[PDB]
Parts: C-alpha cells; sequence; structure tokens
C-alpha cells in the first residue's frame, strides 16, 4: 500500500 | 552538475551498460524489458508494472462497478514508444528538479549510498549479496550479468494512480525493517497528477471541492523516494502500526505520517517513537556484529574491505583499533533523524515553493492528465509556476482554472466516498 484514500 | 548526465531517448540503441534489456528477480518468468540506468544504482523501466507481482499481470479493471473510488484505469497507457519516450523524459526531469534542491540532493545522495546489505550468506564468516537486490542485464554478447541496484522507477500496474514503493521479500528476513534494506521499485507516473483544495476544511471534507489546484509531481515522486530511503536503510515502520483517525474505522499508518511530516508526524506519540528508534539502533548493532564476523566475501566484484567500507559509510559506523565496527548513538540518531524527520513531503514543499495539501489526511478531489516534458509547461526550476509569466505568482501555474491548458480532468472523486 503511498496515498491515504487508496489504503483506507 | 546534473543528476542524469545523458538525455536518453527511448529508441536510443541498447548498449548493455546503461541502455539494456533486463530481467528482474520476481521468482517467475518474463520477456526482457528495455531499461535505462539514469544514475549510479538507479534504473528506469518505462513499462507498466506487470512484473513485480505475478497476480497483478492484467491491465484491465475489476468490473465496471467493482472499483475503488480514488482509482483510474486505462489499459493502453504506456503501451507505445512515444509514451515511453515521454515517460522517460518526464521522470528524468523530476529527478533533476529534486536534485536541484539541497534537500533533494541530500535525499538522493542517501539513496545512492543506501546499498542493500550483503546478508544473503548462510555462513556468518562470509558476506554475500541477496540476489533479489539485483537485476539481470543482457550484455552485448547476449549473455546475462547480475547487477546490484538500489532503485527502479517503473510504470503503474492496472490502477494508474496507485503509486507505491515495493520490494522483494526474503523467506525469513524482514529486509525493510531489520536495517538491511532491499532494492526498491517505485510504481510512478509523471503523466498524471492529483487535484486538491486550498482550504483545509474543504480539502479534509469528503463531500466538497473539485480539485482546483494540481499537486506538483516532483512532490509526489519525492514522497515515494522518502519511503524508499526508509526501506533502503531497513527502518520502515511496520504498516500494522497505525493512528486511529479522530466515521468509518479510518486509520493511517505511522510510516505515512512520518513520510508526510509537519503537523501529521506529531500524531505518533513519543513512547512509540522511542521504541522504534531503540529497535532500529539494535538492528544496526546486529549489522555491526555481522560485519565484525565476516572474514570471507562471495564473488569478486569487490573486496571484503571495499564492502565493509561501503557499509561503514552507509550506516555511519565507528571503527576502532581492530577494525572492529560499532554503532555510535550520536551518529545513529543523526542518520535516523535525517531519514525520518529531515526528509519529508512537507519539507520538500518548502523547497519547491509550491502549493500542496497541508495534511496526509485529505480526500483527493480529482485526477488530471498532464504533460511536463515541454519547457513551456514545466521546468526543473519552477515546476508549473514559470518565472516571468502570469503563472509565476500565487501558484498560478498549479491553478487548473488559470493554467487550464496544462490540465485535463479525467475523473472526479468527490462524492464517490
Ligand atoms: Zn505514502
Amino acid at each position: 500500500c503511498a496515498r491515504w484514500t487508496k489504503c483506507l | 552538475m546534473p543528476f542524469v548526465n545523458k538525455q536518453f531517448n527511448y529508441k536510443d540503441p541498447v548498449n548493455g551498460v546503461d541502455i539494456a534489456y533486463i530481467k528482474i528477480p520476481n521468482v517467475g518468468q518474463m520477456q526482457p524489458v528495455k531499461a535505462f540506468k539514469i544514475h549510479n544504482k538507479i534504473w528506469v523501466i518505462p513499462e507498466r508494472d506487470t512484473f513485480t507481482n505475478p497476480e497483478e499481470g492484467d491491465l484491465n479493471p475489476p468490473p465496471e462497478a467493482k472499483q475503488v473510488p480514488v482509482s483510474y484505469y486505462d489499459s493502453t497507457y504506456l503501451s507505445t514508444d512515444n509514451e515511453k519516450d515521454n515517460y522517460l523524459k518526464g521522470v528524468t526531469k523530476l529527478f533533476e528538479r529534486i536534485y536541484s534542491t539541497d534537500l533533494g540532493r541530500m535525499l538522493l545522495t542517501s539513496i545512492v549510498r543506501g546499498i542493500p546489505f550483503w546478508g544473503g550468506s548462510t555462513i556468518d564468516t562470509e558476506l554475500k549479496v541477496i540476489d533479489t537486490n539485483c537485476i539481470n542485464v543482457i550484455q552485448p554478447d547476449g549473455s546475462y550479468r547480475s547487477e546490484e541496484l538500489n532503485l527502479v522507477i517503473i510504470g503503474p500496474s492496472a490502477d494508474i494512480i496507485q503509486f507505491e514503493c515495493k520490494s522483494f521479500g526474503h523467506e525469513v528476513l524482514n529486509l525493510t525493517r531489520n536495517g538491511y534494506g532491499s532494492t526498491q521499485y517505485i510504481r510512478f507516473s509523471p503523466d498524471f497528477t492529483f487535484g486538491f483544495e486550498e482550504s483545509l476544511e474543504v480539502d479534509t471534507n469528503p463531500l466538497l471541492g473539485a480539485g482546483k489546484f494540481a499537486t506538483d509531481p516532483a512532490v509526489t515522486l519525492a514522497h515515494e523516494l522518502i519511503h524508499a530511503g526508509h526501506r533502503l536503510y531497513g527502518i520502515a515502520i511496520n504498516p500494522n502500526r497505525v493512528f486511529k483517525v479522530n466515521m468509518s474505522g479510518l486509520e493511517v499508518s505511522f510510516e505515512e505520517l512520518r513520510t508526510f511530516g509537519g503537523h501529521d508526524a506529531k500524531f505518533i506519540d513519543s513512547l512509540q517513537e522511542n521504541e522504534f528508534r531503540l529497535y532500529y539502533y539494535n538492528k544496526f548493532k546486529d549489522i555491526a556484529s555481522t560485519l565484525n564476523k565476516a572474514k570471507s566475501i562471495v564473488g569478486t566484484t569487490a573486496s571484503l574491505q571495499y564492502m565493509k567500507n561501503v557499509f561503514k559509510e552507509k550506516y555511519l559506523l565507528s571503527e576502532d583499533t581492530s577494525g572492529k565496527f560499532s554503532v555510535d548513538k550520536l551518529k545513529f540518531d543523526k542518520l535516523y533523524k535525517m531519514l525520518t524527520e529531515i526528509y519529508t513531503e512537507d519539507n520538500f514543499v518548502k523547497f519547491f515553493k509550491v502549493l500542496n495539501r497541508k495534511t496526509y489526511l485529505n480526500f483527493d478531489k480529482a485526477v488530471f492528465k498532464i504533460n511536463i516534458v515541454p519547457k513551456v509547461n514545466y521546468t526543473i526550476y519552477d515546476g508549473f509556476n514559470l518565472r516571468n509569466t502570469n503563472l509565476a505568482a500565487n501558484f498560478n501555474g498549479q491553478n487548473t482554472e488559470i493554467n487550464n491548458m496544462n490540465f485535463t480532468k479525467l475523473k472526479n472523486f468527490t462524492g464517490l466516498f
């Protein structure tokens, strides 16, 4: 998993 | 003194040195791919990453109404030679922008010095490379040679905007968390970027904003490089260590908060930070002891003392009388803090003088197609905010409403959460 909304 | 000292074209002929057909050690089979070595220890593969994960071989979506909100699929992206040429130039240009800052120079220097540890040998008197920290490069005679490397930039897998830093595991060792490090593969595109909002209350709200400002892709790459730095020095935080966000069991990893820095990094409490720091300091001591016991090396690409010096330099170890290595707390703490607190997205934002999200904890608004290769669009020095034009001031170049010809909106995410 970066990016918060892709790992939610 | 540029970071990338050649201006590669994708169709430049292979030479088996810095323009080569390579194979990666995925533990399965693949046709060679054309790769470009842009700096000592750093390669660029302009291909969609169908190689690092054998179960992500397919560039088509999960079905039309199967898919995550912040996602974008286009199975044809990066299939042609012109797009690969342009990807190569775009990525080079972002390394140069990063390298042109003193913070970026420091981070790229620490990445090049961050050679994955030679702990592959099952005999503790013998030092051996771990082969998943290598690629296989086809030479002009059509045979393969193994080449150690620290970093690969590759195109994204099916989800075009899923950028991330991956690496090959080990059967026992946790390479990115035991101080050893492993070669890092960043999935990344310079051909898209994210839209965000200039008001904090808006940017952190899932139901508002169309994404008026565009993220500078140099910031996005630097974020991934910061992760890579942690993973090369084997100090990444276990992703199970999370901070509870406070309407949906929302959490965020510590590793992400650390990488962002600024106010966000402060949500990692002081006892836990002391605990990680002690832990990694102990890992480094285990490396110092492993080096002390190494009497023999494997291969003859370098001498035992060349490699000991390399790891001494990487881990900043002290050397006494015997050539016994130890870890000094002061030097460990400076390195550790360099890699975790000095290298952060938020710091990069100050260096680049760009508008950026104020928190890692925001809701992405949109995704835009961009072209940073032409100097009329984007430069090393200014990104989109080009000096001595109307886009110089007030971050006007990132403003998709003013600089509208440099941005095509491909998808809105707002509402879909
Ligand atoms: Zn991240």
